Protein backbone atom coordinates (compact mmCIF):
# COMPACT_ATOMS: atom_id res chain seq x y z
CA UNK A 1 0.00 0.00 0.00
CA UNK A 2 1.43 3.25 -1.18
CA UNK A 3 0.28 6.79 -2.27
CA UNK A 4 -3.63 7.26 -2.29
CA UNK A 5 -5.69 8.55 -4.60
CA UNK A 6 -9.80 10.07 -3.96
CA UNK A 7 -11.66 11.84 -6.66
CA UNK A 8 -12.76 15.13 -4.56
CA UNK A 9 -14.44 18.32 -5.90
CA UNK A 10 -12.95 22.12 -5.23
CA UNK A 11 -14.06 25.13 -5.20
CA UNK A 12 -12.21 26.56 -8.84
CA UNK A 13 -12.62 30.46 -9.95
CA UNK A 14 -14.92 31.19 -12.88
CA UNK A 15 -17.94 30.01 -11.59
CA UNK A 16 -19.25 29.31 -7.73
CA UNK A 17 -19.68 26.09 -7.58
CA UNK A 18 -17.17 22.53 -6.62
CA UNK A 19 -14.81 21.25 -9.30
CA UNK A 20 -14.41 17.54 -9.61
CA UNK A 21 -10.84 17.09 -8.73
CA UNK A 22 -8.14 14.20 -8.12
CA UNK A 23 -6.82 14.31 -4.99
CA UNK A 24 -3.27 12.48 -3.48
CA UNK A 25 -2.43 11.12 -0.05
CA UNK A 26 1.44 10.70 0.05
CA UNK A 27 2.95 9.30 3.09
CA UNK A 28 4.64 12.29 2.42
CA UNK A 29 2.41 15.03 1.52
CA UNK A 30 -1.02 15.64 0.19
CA UNK A 31 -1.92 16.77 -3.39
CA UNK A 32 -4.71 18.14 -5.85
CA UNK A 33 -4.42 16.51 -8.52
CA UNK A 34 -5.72 17.50 -11.99
CA UNK A 35 -8.36 14.61 -12.79
CA UNK A 36 -8.25 15.52 -15.74
CA UNK A 37 -4.15 15.04 -16.45
CA UNK A 38 -3.65 13.12 -12.86
CA UNK A 39 -0.97 15.40 -12.47
CA UNK A 40 -0.47 17.30 -9.06
CA UNK A 41 -1.34 20.95 -9.09
CA UNK A 42 -0.54 21.29 -5.01
CA UNK A 43 0.96 19.67 -2.89
CA UNK A 44 1.44 19.74 0.83
CA UNK A 45 3.23 17.50 3.76
CA UNK A 46 1.33 15.01 5.43
CA UNK A 47 3.52 14.74 8.27
CA UNK A 48 2.92 18.83 8.44
CA UNK A 49 -0.98 18.06 8.95
CA UNK A 50 -2.50 19.18 12.19
CA UNK A 51 -5.71 18.02 12.14
CA UNK A 52 -8.21 17.09 9.61
CA UNK A 53 -12.08 15.92 9.20
CA UNK A 54 -13.71 13.38 7.03
CA UNK A 55 -17.34 13.67 6.21
CA UNK A 56 -20.19 11.44 4.25
CA UNK A 57 -19.61 13.88 1.73
CA UNK A 58 -16.67 16.09 2.39
CA UNK A 59 -13.08 15.92 3.77
CA UNK A 60 -10.86 18.19 5.33
CA UNK A 61 -7.50 19.39 6.42
CA UNK A 62 -6.21 21.45 8.56
CA UNK A 63 -2.45 22.43 8.25
CA UNK A 64 -1.77 26.35 8.52
CA UNK A 65 -4.21 27.28 10.88
CA UNK A 66 -1.55 29.91 11.80
CA UNK A 67 -3.44 31.60 9.08
CA UNK A 68 -5.60 29.64 6.52
CA UNK A 69 -4.52 25.95 7.05
CA UNK A 70 -7.91 24.55 5.78
CA UNK A 71 -7.86 22.71 3.57
CA UNK A 72 -10.85 20.91 2.25
CA UNK A 73 -12.55 19.41 -1.07
CA UNK A 74 -16.02 17.17 -1.68
CA UNK A 75 -16.00 13.54 -1.36
CA UNK A 76 -18.33 10.82 -0.35
CA UNK A 77 -15.26 8.72 1.03
CA UNK A 78 -13.40 11.06 3.89
CA UNK A 79 -12.57 8.44 5.99
CA UNK A 80 -11.33 6.68 3.57
CA UNK A 81 -9.04 9.69 3.04
CA UNK A 82 -8.65 10.48 6.68
CA UNK A 83 -7.94 6.99 8.00
CA UNK A 84 -5.20 7.29 5.65
CA UNK A 85 -4.08 9.85 6.49
CA UNK A 86 -4.36 9.58 9.73
CA UNK A 87 -2.29 6.66 9.38
CA UNK A 88 0.23 8.16 7.21
CA UNK A 89 0.71 10.66 10.10
CA UNK A 90 0.90 7.96 12.38
CA UNK A 91 4.10 6.22 10.36
CA UNK A 92 5.88 9.91 9.47
CA UNK A 93 5.08 11.19 12.70
CA UNK B 1 -7.61 15.19 21.47
CA UNK B 2 -11.49 15.00 19.83
CA UNK B 3 -13.79 16.57 20.29
CA UNK B 4 -15.45 19.23 18.03
CA UNK B 5 -12.61 19.14 14.97
CA UNK B 6 -15.40 17.56 12.98
CA UNK B 7 -17.72 20.70 13.35
CA UNK B 8 -14.78 22.40 13.78
CA UNK B 9 -13.67 22.14 10.35
CA UNK B 10 -17.18 21.27 8.34
CA UNK B 11 -18.34 24.86 9.76
CA UNK B 12 -15.21 25.95 7.71
CA UNK B 13 -15.91 23.85 4.87
CA UNK B 14 -18.64 25.80 4.77
CA UNK B 15 -16.65 28.71 3.23
CA UNK B 16 -15.95 26.11 0.53
CA UNK B 17 -19.25 26.59 -0.89
CA UNK B 18 -20.18 30.20 0.12
CA UNK B 19 -18.67 31.98 -2.87
CA UNK B 20 -14.77 32.92 -2.51
CA UNK B 21 -12.96 29.83 -2.49
CA UNK B 22 -9.23 30.37 -2.04
CA UNK B 23 -8.76 34.28 -2.39
CA UNK B 24 -5.76 33.26 -4.31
Amino acid sequence: YGVSFFLVKEKMKGKNKLVPRLLGITKECVMRVDEKTKEVIQEWSLTNIKRWAASPKSFTLDFGDYQDGYYSVQTTEGEQIAQLIAGYIDIIL
Amino acid sequence: DIDQMFSTLLGEMDLLTQSLGVDT
